């Protein structure tokens, strides 16, 4: 049980000190991280070694596939443009 | 332009649309190349300083009139999230984000449309408030 | 951007410290990147910013002195060369 | 005079053809390289799916993760390895590269092959709200869902009935998944 | 209803209807008086790395109101390859 | 025509548009590039 | 690096995380090889002396942040228990 | 002028076939997936 005395002033449970970008009254005051000594938050096992870790790595891989497709499409567009330029230049050189 | 009289090009819009910008001016200048002897080009980039730090953009960070949103980027931009989120709309804006060798943030516009960011891009990316309104440069080349 | 060295403004600030203190910049006292706040952006600005105090008189950034052919009010004032100590304009590799 | 101008233009175009052929070579190399990264990422996702079941203990999930580590090592190795003659293509330093393909001075194409490293490709964005103790009809709105306008969902009930709750909200959010890019799930437990 | 490994009491809801106990469950079972009204928590997942800017009409019910501490983060493949940090995990969807 | 179908999401349509951009860039390049000895032919200043 | 100016790299973290260390430094260096002409590699080992004897690790023996515990190893490590116990977390630490 | 008009109409229809052959995949997938729901409701009515 970790009882917060008053939501207006809680620097003993979340990291809301002045140095952090999460100072109250400065925006972002509702995204502050917990304090490892206040709570007992510990890390988790590494990566796909856990269930929710696996179901998160699934989306990370899906996004990776998305990004690589997005890049390969740009490469392909540049390539088609270059091919068209080369055909036009090949004809214009003969005419010149 | 020829030893006797002047040479007045037609007016050319600038700001941010497809038929505007230094590219729209370079087309017009290069069209009448054989009569003036003045060929033109352009270079529209916006390169920050102090290569890059960790920071975030305002909730309404928008570029060339289209809104992107808040992006949290690490110190050296290890995520590449900033570049990815700016590039995901490159064919609607006209800007292509890139990371320079020294780590600086480069925003280039291929067809010379002029980069104009509205929201707080976030100091830390290196783009000062004196660069949020960039339309690139012109470069004429005579041959005499 | 006008010589590959530092970036050149025409603002009306005495020094980078007041340029950060001033409004508009992202370095205001309210913002996170105030002078002396661990971010250490003062050095980054010092390496890449050259603020011309008053556009009427700038002999510390451009070679515009009296003997030069570009003295202000003597015509050609907008063609004066940049200063290598002010900026960091370095030569380019020879030719092609 | 005209003959010499035309000869200069013919030679410049003959060199522009070679410049274009070199650009084609570089781009084809980059693409046929990225193909293997696509296959590797597919395999990674398949393995994550294989590990996302609960018929496997931590010892076997650990073999899954050990395999994924090596596969991702290989991916970033391909990225930092593919290069033409020193010019690293698939790393991130191939931005704004020209290829003169014109008779006159500044006609050219431009290539800005993005960065494809494992530290920069797959960046998803998670969120999660505090444990909700209150009920009430809720209507969401994901602002700026596509860069122009907002996106209002429907009002959803919460409290305790069959067609209510975080499950109903998750259904309503996942329905419009392809337009917002925002999938939702839930977790409803009261542990002492 | 289920029994945890450490002996705690667990009341999970499969299709997410929200658990509401009315009578006195009897302290000593582990359930405090503050958990009687429970509706779980939502977990959004985008696939681009930009903040989901949710702003609805009645948001305190899904647990994302103007007074609810929410967690958000973005992770890469390489970042997932290692040990999931304590805040990153709460964002992923562990630890209800 | 390929993108006029509804089996394609906004992302794939965006790939189509990004490709069309480069193709149109090439068209403009041909127009502003073809020239005999400085006389730009396919630009509009070759009239009368 | 070329005859005129210098070549500043990016600030790279080192300590123990996934995206840190001499591997990250070698990546960042080798990326800019075409311009500097300076490739790079690394070698991160830790080899003992007086090859091996009989002893035990402390109850809190940990590596790269993950706790392993007490291990009793024989003279020449005839059990292989030390190697096996350190390798049991090879894909969480990064140490084989 | 005609051949360039037919060459486009042949290319378009050639692409329109792909839009059809893709509109078939989306429809067959949606159909064969409904098959299981019909066998489920059959069971519910039997259990009831
Ligand atoms: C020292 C500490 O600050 C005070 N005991 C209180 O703490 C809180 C806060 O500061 O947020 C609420 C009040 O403002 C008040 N300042
Ligand atoms: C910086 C550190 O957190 C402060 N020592 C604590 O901050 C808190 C808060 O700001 O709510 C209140 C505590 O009394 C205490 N002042
Ligand atoms: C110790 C003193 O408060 C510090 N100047 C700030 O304190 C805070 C906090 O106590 O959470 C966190 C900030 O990063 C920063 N360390
Ligand atoms: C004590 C508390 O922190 C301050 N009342 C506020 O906190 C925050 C921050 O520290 O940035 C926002 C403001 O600057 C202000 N200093
Ligand atoms: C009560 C205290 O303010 C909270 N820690 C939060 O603070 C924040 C902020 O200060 O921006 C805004 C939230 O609505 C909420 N008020
Ligand atoms: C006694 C209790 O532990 C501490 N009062 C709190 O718990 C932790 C710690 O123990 O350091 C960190 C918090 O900021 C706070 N100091
Ligand atoms: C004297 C002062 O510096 C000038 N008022 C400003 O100088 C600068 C510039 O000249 O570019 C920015 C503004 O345009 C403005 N003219
Ligand atoms: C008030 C204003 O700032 C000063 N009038 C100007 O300031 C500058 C500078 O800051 O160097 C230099 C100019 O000569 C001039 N002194
Ligand atoms: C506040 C005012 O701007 C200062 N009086 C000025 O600041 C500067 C500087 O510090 O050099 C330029 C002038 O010298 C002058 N000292
Ligand atoms: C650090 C504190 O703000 C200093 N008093 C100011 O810092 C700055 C600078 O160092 O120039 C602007 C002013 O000159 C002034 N000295
Ligand atoms: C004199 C000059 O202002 C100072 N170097 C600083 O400038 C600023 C401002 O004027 O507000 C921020 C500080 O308050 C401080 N006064
Ligand atoms: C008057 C004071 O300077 C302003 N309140 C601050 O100014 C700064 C800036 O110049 O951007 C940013 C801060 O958030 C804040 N707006
Ligand atoms: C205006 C000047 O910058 C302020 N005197 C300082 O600003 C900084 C910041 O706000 O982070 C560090 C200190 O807080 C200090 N208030
Ligand atoms: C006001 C001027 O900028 C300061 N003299 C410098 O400011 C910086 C910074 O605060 O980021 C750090 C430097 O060491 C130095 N103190
Ligand atoms: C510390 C303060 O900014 C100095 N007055 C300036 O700092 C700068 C920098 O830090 O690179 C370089 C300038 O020559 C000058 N020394
Ligand atoms: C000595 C030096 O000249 C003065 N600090 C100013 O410099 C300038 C110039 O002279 O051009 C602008 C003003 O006229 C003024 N004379
Ligand atoms: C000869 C050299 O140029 C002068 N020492 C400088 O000239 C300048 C200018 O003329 O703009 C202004 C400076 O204050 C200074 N007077
Ligand atoms: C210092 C500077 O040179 C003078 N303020 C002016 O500079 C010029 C020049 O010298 O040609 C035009 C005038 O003659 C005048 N001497
Ligand atoms: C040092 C003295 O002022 C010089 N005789 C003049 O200085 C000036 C300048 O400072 O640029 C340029 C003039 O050509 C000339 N070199
Ligand atoms: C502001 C100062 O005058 C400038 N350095 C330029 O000066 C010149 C000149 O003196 O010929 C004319 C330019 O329009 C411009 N005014
Ligand atoms: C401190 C700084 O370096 C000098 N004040 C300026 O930078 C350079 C140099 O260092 O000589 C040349 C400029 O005219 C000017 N003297
Ligand atoms: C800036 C933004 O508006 C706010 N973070 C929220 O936005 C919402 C919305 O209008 O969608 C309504 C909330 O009350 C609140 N105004
Ligand atoms: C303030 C407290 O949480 C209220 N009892 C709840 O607040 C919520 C909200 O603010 O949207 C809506 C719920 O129906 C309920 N009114």
């Amino acid at each position: 049980i970790q009882i917060i005395s008053s939501a207006a002033s809680m620097s003993n449970t979340y990291v809301v000190s002045a140095g952090s970008g999460f100072s109250s009254g400065s925006g972002n005051s509702q995204f502050a991280a917990l304090k490892t000594t206040a709570a007992n938050t510990t890390d988790e096992t590494a990566g796909v070694t856990t269930l929710k870790g696996a179901m998160a790595v699934m989306d990370i891989a899906e996004t990776a596939i998305t990004n690589l497709d997005q890049i390969r499409a740009d490469i392909a567009s540049i390539q088609n443009q270059v091919t068209s330029t080369i055909n036009n230049i090949t004809v214009t050189q003969v005419n010149v | 332009y020829n030893g006797i009289e002047d040479f007045k090009f037609d007016n050319v819009v600038i700001s941010t649309s497809v038929g505007t910008g230094l590219g729209a001016l370079a087309e017009e200048i290069n069209k009448s190349a054989d009569k003036t002897g003045v060929r033109a080009t352009y270079d529209v980039k916006t390169t920050g300083v102090y290569a890059i730090k960790e920071g975030t953009t305002s909730q309404d960070f928008a570029i060339n009139g289209v809104t992107i949103g808040k992006i949290e980027y690490k110190d050296g931009d290890g995520n590449g999230s900033l570049i990815s989120a700016i590039n995901a709309v490159k064919d609607t804006t006209g800007v292509q984000a890139s990371k320079d060798e020294n780590g600086k943030l480069v925003l280039t516009s291929a067809d010379g449309r002029g980069i104009k960011i509205t929201g707080d891009i976030g100091v830390g990316s290196g783009i000062l408030a004196n660069q949020k309104e960039n339309y690139g440069r012109l470069s004429l080349v005579k041959n005499d | 951007y006008k010589g590959g060295g530092k970036f050149v403004f025409t603002q009306n600030v005495s020094s980078i410290s007041a340029f950060m203190s001033a409004q508009g910049s992202g370095f205001s006292r309210g913002s996170g990147f105030s002078v002396g706040s661990g971010k250490n952006l003062s050095v980054g600005l010092s390496q890449g910013i050259q603020i011309i105090s008053s556009a009427a008189s700038m002999s510390n950034t451009y070679v515009v002195s009296a003997g030069s052919g570009f003295s202000s009010g003597s015509g050609n004032s907008q063609f004066a060369a940049l200063k290598t100590t002010a900026a960091n304009t370095t030569d380019e590799t020879a030719g092609v | 005079a005209i003959a010499d101008s035309l000869r200069s233009q013919a030679n410049t175009l003959g060199q522009a053809i070679s410049n274009g052929n070199d650009a084609l070579g570089i781009l084809q190399t980059a693409d046929k390289a990225m193909d293997e990264q696509l296959k590797i990422l597919d395999t990674i996702k398949t393995k994550a799916t294989q590990a996302a079941q609960d018929g496997q203990s931590l010892k076997t999930r650990t073999m899954l993760q050990a395999d994924i580590n090596k596969l991702m090592e290989e991916l970033d190795n391909i990225a930092n390895t593919t290069s033409f003659n020193g010019k690293q293509l698939l790393s991130g330093n191939f931005t704004n590269q020209e290829f003169q393909i014109g008779a006159s001075s500044n006609q050219t194409v431009k290539a800005t092959i993005g960065a494809t490293q494992s530290s920069k490709i797959g960046v998803t964005r998670f969120e999660t709200g505090a444990q909700s103790f209150t009920s009430g009809v809720v209507g969401l709105t994901i602002k700026n869902y596509n860069g122009i306008e907002d996106f209002k969902f429907d009002n959803v009930v919460i409290s305790t009935s069959v067609g209510t709750g975080l499950g109903a909200l998750a259904e309503e959010i996942n329905k419009s998944a392809d337009k917002t890019g925002v999938r939702a799930t839930y977790d409803v437990k009261t542990t002492g | 209803a289920s029994k945890d490994e450490n002996g705690k009491l667990v009341l999970t809801s499969a299709d997410g209807r929200g658990i509401k106990i009315t009578g006195d469950i009897g302290v000593g079972s582990g359930i405090l008086a503050n958990q009687k009204e429970n509706y779980g928590r939502l977990s959004l997942v985008k696939n681009d790395g930009r903040d989901i800017n949710i702003s609805g009409t009645n948001l305190s019910a899904i647990g994302m109101g103007t007074t609810d501490m929410i967690s958000q983060s973005s992770v890469s493949l390489r970042e997932s390859k290692g040990q999931i940090s304590a805040t990153n995990a709460d964002a992923m969807g562990f630890n209800s």
